[PDB]
């Protein structure tokens, strides 16, 4: 059982600095090298520096030389990576790995040559890091109405519509959770403003249009914003 | 009457700063300076101390004498080739230059991520000289170290000629602390005649030698051990404290003597 | 330092895929060792194979890579079951070099059925100004989906946003293309069209003021 937590979630405005922390468990922490690499969004992997949790030796990428920089703990491993003068260009998944190569033996005073890649054979659960140059703001909620001609038995579906709003996530509900059945809540699409925009929609009999009140419930922890929205034929 | 100073003039000296002839030979930290010399009597200083890897010699005697009567400190430069396994392994209590450093005219094979299979290597020798081969078995302290070295519980290593033997499985124990380490190594060796070979196999803990050593067998070439250092005058004698320069037949001095020396 | 690989890989279940991997002039050729790893949707990603060929505790035996001259491929023989996912490759040229990435596809039967509806701006919008339209795509299981607006048999591209097919609860997939207008563009013109190009039907939603 090995295991790699990684310190959460952060949100920088741009030229800002970010300091992520990765503790390792169940292995010696200054027995192997250590690794950061990070994955943008539809993008593969890309690694940034390694550090020697034994010497504190570290190597660093020509495109990260001259603002990220290592840190080591030798007691609790917890390794660290701070970055300066951050972009918006630098949008990303930032990962902590430990390499397969065993360097050093301590009791037997053993130490390898060189080092050579073989493979990252654990990876932390991951930190993303967002960098985007906006305000931090609630969301602007707006209905959307059902079907526009319907007969008896057959369905219409009725939306919510949630607009400008900067940090992540969103929760929606529907009747404060009563209504389940039907909701299909759609991702969000980031704008060329910066802000991310979504719509929660429901499937519903039409027999119930105007017979059955439809509130839906958006909640935004970040600016601490709840707004419930009706919706009317 | 005798000098305080030895004096080569006829004969051949070599200074053993900091180094035994058995660590002279095995290439030691300090002992860089000695290899590539022949000699007819080398001496051996007191304050010779350990550097590299604390280490235990069976048949010390042998070895310390076989090397002094050559008189050949040239090394034969033999490439081996180890399959699946990860050579010059390196250690924290040999520091050479306080670069983490090894032997250097021994190597070190550790395992490769999984596996240390059976190696099977050898080397006959036609030439006209004998060959000699100096190699070590190195001893974990813990049986957990066993395995991340070497991936075995039963190590081996089984050095064959065509008339002798010796298969040796190392013991695992911990010693006491000698330069932070509680490791220790066996090293054995064996002669080579024109005609005969030499054979490598181990399953794990072999520390490998890097080349083999020139002999030349019935030469006068001995070894002496002192604290007087050597001088500049003229004389074929030299004695456990000094050189001797009498005419006199019968000098009641020492009774260790090189060369054409008045008896007691 | 390139490390080529495939945009993707499609495969029936029961039969073997191939992944392989190239790079440029003796880059990738020297003294291949690779390592590959497989990484589920919003998943940190595993090693699967290190050393090219060799596995660690707790790969099955379906999994397996070998040499091809400066190729090294990855072979999925056993039936496919979840290896839907995407597969990455690392090797050395200087600084640790990685692979594009080629996700895997489990075979399914299509069953389109987008099912789109547009909705008109709401009357709080308009009031703000806002001038928003709404399509809402889902119940289809290939990959993509293909968008494009027009207003009054003219084509719209200014103010147009599209988001990436999201995987359902039931295998299938959805997303959802915005238009983002004024109401003064709105209340001129007489009809508001979303065509999907989806293998073959097109939706016929349209939206009138
Ligand atoms: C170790 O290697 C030797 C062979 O020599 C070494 O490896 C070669 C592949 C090559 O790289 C060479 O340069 C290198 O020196 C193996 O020795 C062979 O042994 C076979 C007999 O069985 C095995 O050895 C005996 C002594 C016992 O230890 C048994 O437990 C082993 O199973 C012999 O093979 C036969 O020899 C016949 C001679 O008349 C021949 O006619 C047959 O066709 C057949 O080859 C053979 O004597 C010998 N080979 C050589 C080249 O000497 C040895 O098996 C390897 N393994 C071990 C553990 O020693």
């Amino acid at each position: 059982q090995v295991q790699l937590v990684q310190s959460g979630a952060e949100v920088k405005k741009p030229g800002a600095s970010v300091k992520v922390s990765c503790k390792t468990s169940g292995y010696t922490f200054t027995a192997y090298y250590l690794h950061w690499v990070r994955q943008a969004p539809g993008q593969g992997f890309e690694w940034m520096a390694w550090i020697n949790p034994n010497t504190g030796d570290t190597n660093y990428a020509q495109k990260f030389q001259g603002r990220v920089t290592l840190s080591r703990d030798t007691s609790i491993t917890t390794a660290y990576m701070e970055l300066t003068r951050l972009r918006s260009d630098d949008t990303a998944v930032y990962y902590c790995a430990k390499d397969l190569t065993l360097m050093y033996v301590f009791d037997s005073g053993w130490a390898r040559g060189a080092h050579d890649y073989y493979g990252m054979d654990v990876w932390g659960q991951g930190t993303t890091v967002a960098v985007s140059g906006a305000s931090t703001k609630g969301p602007s909620v707006f209905p959307l109405a059902p079907s526009s001609k319907s007969t008896s038995g057959g369905t219409a579906a009725l939306g919510c519509l949630v607009k400008d709003y900067f940090p992540e996530p969103v929760t929606v509900s529907w009747n404060s959770g009563a209504l389940t059945s039907g909701v299909h809540t759609f991702p969000a699409v980031l704008q060329s403003s910066g802000l991310y925009s979504l719509s929660s929609v429901v499937t519903v009999p039409s027999s119930s249009l105007g017979t059955q009140t439809y509130i839906c419930n958006v909640n935004h922890k970040p600016s601490n914003t709840k707004v419930d929205k009706r919706v009317e034929p | 009457q005798h000098l305080p100073e030895l004096c080569p003039s006829p004969l051949r000296l070599v200074d053993g700063q900091t180094c035994d002839i058995v660590n002279g030979a095995l290439g030691s930290p300090g002992c860089d300076h000695l290899n590539g010399a022949e000699w007819d009597i080398f001496i051996e200083r007191p304050t010779a101390v350990d550097t590299c890897y604390p280490f235990d010699v069976p048949d010390y005697q042998s070895l310390r004498s076989i090397l002094a009567n050559n008189g050949k400190f040239e090394f034969i430069a033999e490439e081996f080739q180890w399959s699946t396994v990860k050579q010059n392994g390196v250690s924290a209590s040999c520091s050479r230059a306080n670069v983490n450093d090894f032997f250097n005219r021994l190597n070190w094979l550790t395992g490769k991520n999984g596996l240390y299979p059976l190696q099977n290597l050898t080397k006959i020798n036609n030439g006209d000289y004998a060959r000699l081969y100096i190699w070590g078995v190195h001893h974990p302290p813990n049986i957990g170290d066993q395995t991340n070295l070497y991936k075995n519980n039963p190590g081996r290593v089984t050095v064959s000629t065509k008339t002798s033997q010796t298969s040796v499985v190392p013991n695992i124990g911990s010693r006491p602390k000698v330069r932070d380490q509680e490791g220790r190594i066996s090293f054995y060796w064996t002669i080579v005649e024109p005609g005969d070979l030499i054979v490598f196999n181990t399953i794990g803990n072999l520390i490998a030698p890097r080349g083999h050593y020139k002999l030349n067998s019935q030469k006068k070439s001995t070894i002496l051990n002192t604290a007087v250092p050597i001088g500049s005058c003229v004389s074929k004698c030299h004695t456990d404290r000094g050189s001797i320069t009498t005419t006199k037949p019968f000098q009641n001095i020492s009774r260790i003597s090189i060369g054409d020396c008045p008896k007691y | 330092s390139a490390l080529t690989q495939p945009a993707s890989v499609s495969g029936s279940p029961g039969q073997s895929v191939t992944i392989s991997c190239t790079g440029t002039n003796s880059d990738v050729g020297t003294f291949d060792l690779v390592s590959w790893y497989q990484q589920y949707p919003g998943k940190a990603p595993k090693l699967i194979i290190y050393e090219g060929s060799r596995r660690p505790s707790g790969v099955s035996d379906r999994f397996s890579g070998s040499k091809s001259g400066n190729t090294a491929s990855l072979t999925i023989s056993g039936l496919q079951a979840e290896d839907e996912a995407d597969y990455y490759c690392s090797s050395y040229a200087g600084s640790v070099v990685f692979g594009g990435g080629t996700k895997l596809t489990v075979l399914g039967q299509p069953k389109g059925a987008p099912s789109v509806t547009l909705f008109p701006p709401s009357s709080e919008e308009l009031q703000a100004n806002k001038a928003t339209l709404v399509c809402l795509i889902s119940d289809f299981y290939p990959g993509a989906v293909t968008v494009a607006w027009k207003a009054d048999s003219s084509p719209v591209k200014a103010g147009v946003e599209t988001t990436t097919p999201s995987k359902q609860s039931n295998n299938k997939y959805a997303a959802s293309s915005y238009l983002s207008l004024t109401p003064e563009q709105w209340k001129s013109h007489r009809s508001y069209s979303c065509q999907v190009t989806h293998e073959g039907s097109t939706v016929e939603k349209t939206v009138a003021p």
